[PDB]
């Protein structure tokens, strides 16, 4: 019924790897960018 | 040219038994003019310290003890000498300008005031709100206020983020105690220099001072300079922003050498390409200085200043515009690219350039007395000698193209920069991208 089964599977292995390692990295990138964001500091002000 | 050089006179430069140098240039000028020059500023200042040399500023010349301020004034009016100074953050000094036939009149008043100033608790208090007032002036000079922010945090959290000025908290409350303490704690002869250019002969000069400057060292201490803790620099921003304003300023800017190093040559050879702009210069065909033509073309901006200002041993290689609400991005995009070009594809036909004018300003650095006895103040003070215009000729004179990108790409190729920036400046960029401003897709 399904012949690739094996293929399918030693596949889906390799994509659960890939999924494990690219989503840290893009992860830490992602981080790595905004951090000018989430560290960043306001402050008011007027003369008065 | 070269013979001109060669025929300038050299530096007469000699130490005391004290510690200070006493060096000078004798011209023939009627005139001349000569001052101490110390080494301290608000650097040297610390939390609840810093103002003082400001707020002392401000009284060294309102009169000594040996003669009050009545007299002071009095005494330099009635022989048509002038009495000027300053004080940055690593470098203060006093200077008189006067007719070369008053050296040692000259000379004792000066002594007389790095010495002896009366600092009458009445003249402070009064000074003391000269200042807040005098210093609420400096901050509508948007053009200065963000200098003082692009340093703030470009050494955030150490003593060169201080302003010279100081905290109007500091002004409002230091004690005719604390500038006595900051007085007697860094003018003292190792740190200073007494200057001179003119129709003075050395001898005349060293011994009037090596007269009234009769300072005796006992300790150690007294005899050594003790060198300052390193300021970290730090990429990062700030922006004071209010739409209010007519336009808005910026200042980018990495980490410099610093005095001693030698690239500070090809460095300020650099910046002699890129130049600067100025809505009075004719010329929309400026050679080089892309940044000025295209300045024009798409009217980028109001003007513009490189610099690579230095201290001891660290400094700020940079630029600063001052633009339109709506022209900030395109002219920071712009310049940005040129510090690119600059160190990535340089020309040989543009650094030749760029050296000559260096050279133009090198020289004319020495117009007239007052500027000369700022080099000679200078110079020995930061490098420890004189450098003879016949040196920075040399110096660079020998700068080639690949030179000026091996060392602009050295200092500013992917460094994290230091921008700053007042006025309406919506339109300016998140620091990431003018960051990665900071590399070129070659
Ligand atoms: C987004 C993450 C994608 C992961 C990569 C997919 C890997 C597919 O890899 C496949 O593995 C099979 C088993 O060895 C091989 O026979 C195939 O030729 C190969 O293409």
């Amino acid at each position: 019924a399904e012949p690739e089964h094996d293929h399918r599977k030693r596949m889906g292995l390799k994509m659960l790897l890939m999924m494990g390692l690219l989503v840290p990295l893009v992860y830490y990138m992602k981080r790595h960018k905004w951090s000018v964001l989430k560290s960043r500091k306001l402050a008011y002000r007027p003369p008065k | 040219y070269a013979q001109a050089l060669q025929s300038v006179p050299e530096t007469q430069v000699s130490q005391l038994d004290n510690g200070v140098r006493v060096a000078s240039e004798q011209s023939s000028q009627p005139t001349c003019t000569v001052g101490v020059w110390i080494d301290a500023g608000s650097r040297y200042e610390s939390e609840k310290n810093n103002g003082a040399g400001y707020f002392l500023e401000h009284l060294a010349f309102k009169g000594t003890k040996n003669r009050p301020q009545n007299a002071l004034e009095k005494e330099v009016e009635s022989m048509g000498a002038h009495l000027n100074a300053y004080s940055s953050r690593e470098h203060t000094a006093y200077y008189i300008k006067a007719l070369s036939k008053d050296v040692p009149k000259a000379v004792e008043l000066l002594a007389d005031i790095v010495q002896n100033c009366s600092l009458e608790d009445s003249q402070i208090e009064k000074e003391r709100d000269v200042i807040v007032r005098e210093l609420q002036e400096n901050d509508t000079s948007m053009r200065e206020v963000v200098f003082n922010y692009l340093h703030a945090t470009a050494f955030q959290g150490t003593g060169l983020a201080q302003s010279v000025e100081g905290p109007s908290e500091n002004i409002r409350k230091l004690s005719r105690a604390d500038l006595t303490e900051y007085l007697s704690t860094h003018y003292t002869a190792p740190r200073m220099v007494l200057a001179a250019a003119g129709g003075v002969e050395h001898q005349q000069l060293l011994e009037l001072a090596q007269k009234h400057f009769g300072g005796v060292p006992f300790t150690y201490d007294d005899d050594a300079v003790p060198t300052l803790s390193k300021c970290r620099f730090t990429g990062s921003q700030i922006r004071h922003r209010e739409d209010g304003l007519p336009l808005a300023h910026v200042a980018i800017a990495v980490e410099g050498p610093g005095w001693a190093h030698p690239d500070l040559v090809a460095l300020q050879v650099a910046n002699a390409i890129i130049g600067h702009y100025d809505r009075t210069y004719g010329g929309g065909l400026h050679s080089s200085s892309p940044l000025a033509s295209i300045a024009v073309t798409n009217k980028l901006c109001q003007s513009f200043q490189t610099f690579s200002i230095c201290y001891s041993e660290t400094g700020l290689f940079g630029f600063y515009f001052v633009c339109d609400r709506m022209s900030i991005d395109d002219m920071m995009f712009v310049l940005q690219g040129q510090w690119m070009r600059l160190c990535t594809s340089i020309s040989e036909s543009e650094v030749l350039r760029g050296k000559n004018f260096l050279r133009n300003a090198l020289v004319s650095h020495l117009d007239g007395t007052t500027p000369v006895c700022e080099d000679i103040g200078r110079e020995l003070l930061t490098y420890g000698r004189r450098i003879p215009l016949e040196e920075w000729e040399e110096r660079l004179a020998e700068v080639d193209a690949r030179m000026v990108r091996e060392v602009c790409s050295k200092y500013i190729y992917d460094q994290c920069p230091a921008v700053a920036g007042p006025g309406p400046i919506e339109q300016l960029p998140d620091y990431n991208r003018i960051r990665s401003g900071m590399f070129w897709l070659r």
